[PDB]
This record gives structure tokens, C-alpha cells and sequence, in this order.
């Protein structure tokens, strides 16, 4: 066949028979395969020649297998390499994990078609993708009789933040009115800096136990993501809101996650806010659009809005829960 | 025989209580846990019902999430 046309693939083991298995199963499907049978000998053809794919044993090489995973990392380099080892070493397995490898491989080969499996999700990720796709489906049918959503679900409520708190000199209350203890709409306040503040509000009663894991992701890392979109300036939530999607992607979490997302310049005496399925009103009164919640669309692409006050009192209703939020 | 998967590294986020470890059974995870039960990198570990047996003790193990591994979400845990 030609699958591996073109496809320059590097093999270092050690045992003549392997060798020899592995460079008949690569060339069958048409890669141009180089053969190395020793470790230094590895390093050299690295400094040669660059292959699409490398396959490594750590099993009996004369220079340890994971110390050439060290030097290839050590270069940069990042080439994809598929490891192969037994059900020994298993620390060894795990430092070559923490190394920047692909998949491993057991020393009996048996299972040849898994092996097909690897080696092109390795050499055409993009395409082969639908491992990922599948992937994706099986976790979220594994998810749910594994995991505890009762205990996420206690943990949102218990973090969420005090009634009345002062962030970033600014002072700043919230108080909801739907059924509490059962949570519903979840909000976070951070302060980026002595002067800016953030929040967000999501509604985590549509997305279901996912929305709970979609909060407490945020609330791990929304002030990181705000701060990088931040960090590239002298605003533009949209791409947060976008970016907290792909996010949502990233991990197992779909669903739909109406949210808003809030930041306060205290000394601009600015508000900026954006909403993606949220209903809300803000005073000068205003009301924040709807919007279509994240996971969906693709991408929302919605509007902001600067009303340049002091102090504001937004309150933020969803099907999940009703909200307000005041600072003075 | 017992299954030997391996935490390939573990994120611990103090804004929340939550452990975030990528672990290789047959294939690349991440879960979310409990805090509670810390897994260094390069434990090595056997599942079970809602439990994980290591160094010969049983430890109940409260899940959150669990999800294939991703390179982009991992390096996002990693940089808090």
C-alpha cells in the first residue's frame, strides 16, 4: 500500500528480530525507514537526519532510551517518539510520559493493528482526530458512573465568594435570591491588580454536573486566562469568552454554559461586561444583551459596553437562578 | 495480575481543592480528584471502584472528572 509514502520514520532497538519486525511492517506500508541498532549511534543519525516519526527501546540500548528522550528534549527538537517497554520500568514509562512521547508500546508484538492505530494518529493528528472525536464520547459516557457530582456540586457551593467583600478598593456585594445550597447561578470576584477587578457568572443548571466542573475550571484559571488577555495590551472580553470556550472544549465538558463576564476599572471608574446566553439589566439603566451560551455557535461573538460610573447595580437572571451585584 | 497505571504528572489548584493529574493506564487522562489523596508524579497505581490501591493500601479516591488527556488544558493547569 501507500499510506507512508514520503514518510521518513527512524527505529532504535536493540534486538536484531525487532528490528527487523518493525522496519518490514513500516516499509509494507511504504515509509522510508533508517535503522539504528545503538543508542550513540541514534545520536548521530538525530544530528543527520530528521524523520517524521521515531520509534525508541529503553530496553537494553547502550544509551538509556529516556536519556535519548533527555537529549532530543535538552535540543528542542520535540520530535514525536513512540516508546517501546514492558511491563517493567514502570517509572521508567513514566519518566519517558513526562518527556514530550507519543503513546507506548509493550515488548511482545502482538497487537499489531493498535500499532497502526498509534503510528498514524502520530503522523496525520490532524485527520486522525476521530480518535480524539471517540475518545471524546467514550469519557463522557465514563464520566458519568465514575465520577461524584454531589461532592463537585458541595465543593462550588462551599467556594464561592463572601457576601460583602472589598477587591481592588472597590466595595462589592451580591446577594441571590433563588434556592440556595443547590447551585445554580455561581459567581467569582478576582482582583487582577490594585486597581482592576473581574468577575464572572455562570449559570451551571443547563450544562448540569459538567457546568459544575465548567465553574470550578473557571474559577482555577479565569483569572490566568483574563490576566494573558491583558498581558498583550498598553477590554476585549469577547475572546475571553471565546477562549473560556475552547476551554470547555479542551476538558470533556460539554453542554451549553451561559455566562457573563465583568471587569471594573476603579480609577477609570469603567465597567465592561458581555454576555453569552445570560439575561442581566445595569445607574445612567441598561440591559446586557442575551447572547447564545458557550459550547455553542462556535463561537458567540458578541458585544461590550463602557458606561464610565462609579458605582453600579447589575443584576443577572438566568433559568437557573436570579442574581444581583452592586459596588459603591 | 493488577492494573499499573502511572501519574505522569499533577496539578493541585489552591484557588479550589482540586488535584488535576495526567495519568497513562492504557492511554492518556486527566482526572480531577479530591485533594485529599496526593499522587506525585511517577506513582504508580492500581484502579478500583471509586478507590485506587497504592503501596498495598486502599485509598477512597472522590472523582470529579475524568477525560482524555489534553496537551493545551494541561499546559493551562500547569501555568497556575
Amino acid at each position: 500500500t501507500q499510506p507512508l509514502v514520503g514518510k521518513q520514520i527512524l527505529i532504535v532497538e536493540d534486538e536484531q528480530v525487532f528490528r527487523s519486525l518493525l522496519d518490514s511492517w513500516f516499509s509494507s506500508l511504504g515509509a522510508t525507514t533508517v535503522l539504528a541498532a545503538d543508542g550513540v549511534d541514534a545520536l548521530e543519525l538525530l544530528g543527520g537526519f530528521t524523520p517524521d516519526l521515531m520509534i525508541c527501546d529503553i530496553a537494553m540500548p547502550r544509551m538509556n532510551g529516556l536519556k535519548l528522550l533527555e537529549h532530543i528534549r535538552n535540543r528542542g527538537d520535540q520530535t514525536p517518539v513512540l516508546v517501546i517497554s514492558a511491563t517493567e520500568n514502570m517509572a521508567d514509562i513514566a519518566k519517558a510520559l513526562r518527556l514530550g512521547v507519543e503513546d507506548v508500546l509493550l515488548k511482545p508484538v502482538k497487537d499489531l493493528n493498535r500499532l497502526r492505530e498509534m503510528v498514524f494518529a502520530c503522523l496525520y493528528p490532524s485527520m486522525f482526530n476521530s480518535r480524539v472525536e471517540e475518545e471524546e464520547r467514550l469519557f463522557r459516557d465514563w464520566d458519568a458512573m465514575v465520577d461524584n457530582p454531589a461532592a463537585a456540586a458541595k465543593l462550588l457551593q462551599e467556594l464561592q465568594p463572601p457576601v460583602q467583600q472589598v477587591i481592588s478598593h472597590c466595595r462589592v456585594n451580591y446577594r441571590q435570591l433563588v434556592a440556595a445550597d443547590k447551585p445554580g447561578l455561581v459567581l467569582d470576584i478576582a482582583a487582577l491588580s490594585e486597581n482592576d477587578l473581574a468577575f464572572y457568572c455562570l449559570d451551571v443548571t443547563r450544562a448540569g454536573h459538567n457546568g459544575v466542573l465548567a465553574a470550578l475550571l473557571l474559577r482555577a484559571l479565569f483569572n490566568g486566562l483574563l490576566q494573558e488577555q491583558l498581558a498583550h495590551q498598553n477590554p476585549e472580553l469577547g475572546a475571553l469568552l471565546k477562549q473560556v470556550n475552547h476551554l470547555l472544549r479542551q476538558a470533556n465538558l460539554p453542554g451549553q454554559f451561559p455566562l457573563l463576564v465583568g471587569y471594573y476599572h476603579r480609577e477609570l471608574k469603567n465597567l465592561i461586561l458581555v454576555s453569552a446566553g445570560l439575561n442581566a439589566t445595569l445607574g445612567e439603566q441598561v440591559q446586557i444583551s442575551n447572547g447564545v451560551p458557550l459550547g455553542t455557535l462556535g463561537n458567540a461573538y458578541l458585544n461590550q459596553l463602557s458606561q464610565r460610573c462609579d458605582a453600579w447595580q447589575c443584576q443577572i437572571w438566568g433559568t437557573g437562578g436570579r442574581l444581583r451585584l452592586m459596588l459603591s | 495480575p493488577h492494573m499499573k497505571w502511572i501519574v505522569i504528572d499533577t496539578v493541585i489548584q489552591p484557588t479550589c481543592g482540586i488535584s488535576f493529574s495526567a495519568i497513562w493506564g492504557n492511554m492518556k487522562m486527566i482526572i480531577w480528584y479530591q485533594s485529599t489523596i496526593f499522587l506525585p508524579p511517577g506513582s504508580i497505581f492500581t484502579p478500583v471502584k471509586s478507590g485506587i490501591i497504592l503501596k498495598d493500601k486502599e485509598y477512597p479516591i472522590t472523582i470529579y472528572h475524568i477525560a482524555p488527556f489534553n496537551k493545551d488544558l494541561w499546559s493551562l493547569l500547569k501555568s497556575s
